[PDB]
RNA sequence: GAGUCGGCAAACAGACUUUGAUCCGGAGAUCUCUGAAUGGGGGAACCCACCUAGGAUAACCUAGGUAUCUUGUACUGAAUCCAUAGGUGCAAGAGGCGAACCAGGGGAACUGAAACAUCUAAGUACCCUGAGGAAAAGAAAUCAACCGAGAUUCCCUUAG
RNA sequence: AAUGGGUCAGCGACUUAUAUUCAGUGGCAAGCUUAACCGUAUAGGGUAGGCGUAGCGAAAGCGAGUCUUAAUAGGGCGUUUAGUCGCUGGGUAUAGACCCGAAACCGGGCGAUCUAUCCAUGAGCAGGUUGAAGGUUAGGUAACACUGACUGGAGGACCGAACCCACUCCCGUUGAAAAGGUAGGGGAUGACUUGUGGAUCGGAGUGAAAGGCUAAUCAAGCUCGGAGAUAGCUGGUUCUC
RNA sequence: AUUAAAAACACAGCACUCUGCAAACACGAAAGUGGACGUAUAGGGUGUGACGCCUGCCCGGUGCCGGAAGGUUAAUUGAUGGGGUUAGCGCAAGCGAAGCUCUUGAUCGAAGCCCCGGUAAACGGCGGCCGUAACUAUAACGGUCCUAAGGUAGCGAAAUU
RNA sequence: AGCCUGCUUGUGUAGGAUAGGUGGGAGGCUUUGAAGCGUGGACGCCAGUUCGCGUGGAGCCAUCCUUGAAAUACCACCCUGGCAUGCUUGAGGUUCUAACUCUGGUCCGUAAUCCGGAUCGAGGACAGUGUAUGGUGGGCAGUUUGACUGGGGCGGUCUCC
RNA sequence: CUUGACUGCGAGACAGACACGUCGAGCAGGUACGAAAGUAGGUCUUAGUGAUCCGGUGGUUCUGUAUGGAAGGGCCAUCG
């Protein structure tokens, strides 16, 4: 009953509409910018924004390339 | 008090019929929890003492429309 | 239109009235202090103030303001960037009292049953909250038997 | 020698409403009578209804007739021929129901100016005794011990007034006093006594605990309501033949 | 308070038990407060009541503490069966699919209880049956039985005879 | 617990070997079913079957050939000992954070040990509350607890012959 | 024999506050028996018992909340 928008999770899709538990929509999926309820108020507004998502969602692993190269140097002094 | 901020459900009174049909006067409380509802068009959680089928009305009508007529009645949030 | 200065309270003083008093209606003015009491307190009828305008000779005075909450509006702006909370000012309104009537919320028990517990008493008494001069109800998702009747409330019967 | 009454004068107990039954007395009569309401209003209208004219059966039903049983065969109930609405009495039902009278139960209040604890802040305890711990010193010991002396001033210590109590006697008992007095008695630096302000309250407080105390009231305060509770009990119920 | 000042109550000391802190507990329909601005040498509750010598036996009953994990067991679940209505096929009688509905109630259900152990400064218990010995009434005995077990030190005609 | 595709294992009397089963199917000849023996790999209701036959482009298991209560290849559908696991409903465990909770720190409202809001930390789908339900429950409550009777209590009695 | 320990009743009495209770033929359903007059509606007699209300069961012709049915109710029989 939700529209998923991210894929780096355990079961996060982007174009499948799944039926999940009621508390899993309320407290996690909706308030994190990660879904919206299956309403027909902007369901045709999703279809005019299908090519704005293909920019930032692809750099999401590309900006995690060189940022990860300073995460494993282990240069924190205790 | 123990009234739902969405449905307006307060406590109701009734009886406690035993096996020998003795009436004891009791009270039916509503299933109130506190809960923080996320509002996108304010970027802010609103914490709302609501009965558990008052949350079913949030899930059905949207929090942005239930908060429209909580302030029509003039309540806290 | 001839008397009057209220009564218990009759007298007496000093007076007022045909240039019209007293008296009787309508309208206005005054209206101290308390009391919702409302500037702050408080042991009701007391105490202490502040702000603005004007007047006053080491003292004050005059006329207004100064409660809270609700709604509305303007300005202001925390954590926090945005703007929400909050703050401040303006308007407008509310509070209190009253014998019953009214719509609701909460609700006994003695008693009757020839004991008593289901039941009764009785949704009575009582408490509480609103509203009005009435209130509530009300324009059929109502009844009727294949005939029909058409909102509600009220009285009389069906009927103990 | 059981109850009640000192006496007088006033007051003081079978009512009223609505249903109903019976009697008397009336109107109409196979019919009778209206209720709300209408009314230029005790009239008149209004016959919705109520009762009567037919019963029997649980009932469908049938009707001067059912039931029963496979049985029109056998008994119970009814049946030719007066009722209705007033009015006045006698009863009954429901209401406080002839009057008076409980202990008690419940609901809203009022109250800790008395008392019971507690909280804050104040102050009261004449006078006399006793002589704890610590000190100082001498003497004694390996320093530790340990004995004198001097000092010190402890204590729910002692004796005793105020004060607070209340053990005993007597008086008082219609008292001076709804709990005292007089003579003696207990504590009297403490777990003390007390002023002032405050806190807690009725299946509820508070209680060094007695069911004690919570305004002379306490095995559940006071007050006002339910309420004229209830009373198979008590007492009383008024002119004459 | 107002017929009981005592042997009653309190007490220091003692023991038992609860309580890991948002504590047990208590007052509160609740927030909250007290406990306590404390923290197991503490706090609550129960019983005994300075001190000295001591505090025996009994875990059956009832309570509390722990225990396997079996049997019985609640709402909830709704297997299966039995009905009520009626489309329809059959000439009709009939059954009757599907529904809808009314009952039925297999499985799934925890604590508790049944069960097992411990616990007496837990509430409690510490025999009667006869002849014995004797006498008003007895565990010294042989005892017969019975029970969870039949009173130890002390004391005793007693605040108890 | 259900479900799933290729669905491969059938080792009794006897049969060279095999019966969970029904139909077209009487020859399998598309390297014949490469083969007598047999190397290696699984399993055995024990010497039964499947795959690179050790070599490779070859007649073996013989479709009634014999037996067995239904026969061996061709090719379509299913259940079993069940296989891996996707799709999933039930009871565990420890874990995750985002509900909830905090009578923790820090900020801000604020001149506040209340309260919110922000954030950090902790617990964590537990706790806790609503509702339904079993258990306990003199903590509290409304009550009941008969009559006769040479007074009452104890005993006896109460209906019938 | 193998049922009169009958079915419908029942004139009239006895007892009796009431509720209860007791005694009792002929026609049929129809009967055992006797070959028949006839006897038989339990036992020589008087104790061996329990109201109503709720349920349970089997009938039923009765009712069956618009109608057809059912549910529920009534009646009759019998159980707790």
């Amino acid at each position: 009953e939700v529209i998923l928008l991210e894929k780096v999770a355990n079961l996060g899709n982007l174009g499948d509409k799944v039926n999940i538990k009621g508390g899993y929509a309320r407290n996690f999926l909706l308030p994190q910018g990660k879904a919206t309820v299956a309403t027909a108020e902007n369901v045709a507004a999703f279809e005019a924004r299908r090519a704005e998502l293909e920019k930032a969602a692809a750099e999401k692993k590309a900006a995690a390339e060189a940022r990860a190269a300073q995460l494993s140097e282990l240069v924190v002094t205790l | 008090s123990r009234v739902c901020q969405v449905t307006g459900k307060g406590p109701v009174t009734g009886n406690n019929i035993s096996h020998a049909h003795n009436k004891t006067r009791r009270r039916f409380l509503p299933n109130l929890q506190h809960h923080r509802f996320w509002v996108e068009s304010e970027k802010r959680f609103v914490r709302l003492r609501v009965s558990a089928k008052g949350m079913r009305i949030i899930d059905k009508r949207g929090i942005e429309a239930v908060l429209a007529d909580l302030r029509a009645r003039g309540e806290k949030f």
